[PDB]
């Protein structure tokens, strides 16, 4: 994990060698192994408006 | 708050005004999801109704978007020892639950590798409340956010008269003029990574406001989580602990 | 927040300036602060507050 976290939007952890990224409740990770969707429509740790 | 600007619109989303018994607010919550609020455990003792106002912005003006909920449930750590602020936390059930809107959004709890490795090595964090705008001054009718730099442990229990026990951590400006405050006990300190803001603490205590040589402390949610899931769904006893 | 205000049980504390108690006005019963001449014993050592105005404006 480390430098650049780990490739991913959010958590990781280190299995064995490799970096074992995830998402917070809700968000799906993309089939990259790294990004977290966005699922709801106001998520956590989001803010603002649209656009 | 003591210094830090009112949050926009957008900004806070995941605030909670503890409100009492007519229409003053006392403490703060976090909104973790749609039925339950995050809080101090010593914000339970200053209240008799607890009425969960999640929408407001600028107190005074209390008009339409506010929204108070009233409790189903409250669940404090059994080992919140009380003259000592050690596990100062609750999760509260509504009975209501938040339909999340403008200004109103869940803030993420973290996972408790990640969070000390990654999240509270960052420089600051950002607390939010109505709370005092001063030590020996009155409430802010305004939701204001403080962003606030963390300090390292070493330091600030040297600064402390009080124990700062496992479960704390300091944040702030010993010498400049901005704090957490009275009334904000409870209130988010939320962490952004790279724009998702995670929760990394509660707002514990402070020896005054804005003090000279002391630094806010709050109650470090990393050593709290598995704590607040397990309430998550059997809420009622405290459990374990 | 503001540990200052409180210590809330009552300690003990018939302690003189010539015992080492200290003053301090720390919130009583609801309304205004109280006095309490506080045990060297039991004594944190906090910045507490000397006096009823700044202590009211500040606990109250």
């Amino acid at each position: 994990c480390s430098l650049d976290n780990g490739g991913c939007d959010q958590f990781c952890r280190e299995e064995r060698s490799e970096v074992r990224c995830s998402c917070a409740h809700g968000y799906v990770l993309g089939d990259d192994s790294k990004s977290c969707v966005s699922t709801e429509r106001f998520p956590c740790g989001k803010f603002t408006q649209g656009r | 708050i003591v210094g830090g600007r009112d949050c926009a619109e957008g900004e806070c989303p995941w605030q909670a005004l503890l409100v009492n018994e007519e229409n003053e607010g006392f403490c703060g919550g976090t909104i973790l999801n749609e039925f339950y609020v995050l809080t101090a455990a010593h914000c339970l003792h200053q209240a008799k109704r607890f009425t969960v106002r999640v929408g407001d912005r600028n107190t005074e003006q209390e008009e339409g978007n506010e929204m108070a909920h009233e409790v189903e449930m409250t669940v404090k750590h059994s080992r919140f020892v009380k003259e000592t602020y050690d596990f100062d936390i609750a999760v509260l059930r509504l009975k209501t639950p938040i339909r999340f809107r403008r200004n109103v959004a869940p803030a993420c709890l973290p996972e408790k590798d990640w969070a000390e490795a990654t999240l509270m090595t960052q420089k600051t964090g950002i607390v939010s409340g109505f709370g005092r705008t001063h030590e020996k001054g009155r409430l802010s009718s305004t939701l204001k956010m403080l962003e606030v730099p963390y300090v390292d442990r070493s330091t600030c229990k040297l600064s402390s008269s009080f124990t700062i026990t496992p479960n704390m951590f300091c944040a702030g400006y010993d010498t400049q003029p901005e704090d957490a405050c009275q009334g904000d006990s409870g209130g988010p300190h939320v962490t952004r990574f790279k724009d998702t803001y995670f929760v990394t603490g509660i707002v514990s205590w402070g020896e005054g406001c804005a003090r000279k040589g002391k630094f806010g402390v709050y109650t470090k949610v990393s050593n709290f989580l598995k704590w607040i899931d397990k309430i998550m769904k059997a809420r009622a006893g405290a459990a374990g602990s | 927040y503001n540990r200052l205000c409180i210590k809330p049980r009552d300690w003990i504390d018939e302690c003189d300036s010539n015992e080492g108690g200290e003053r301090a006005y720390f919130r009583n019963g609801k309304g205004g602060c109280d006095s309490f001449w506080i045990c060297p014993e039991d004594h944190t050592g906090a910045d507490y507050y000397s006096s009823y105005r700044d202590c009211f404006n500040a606990c109250i």
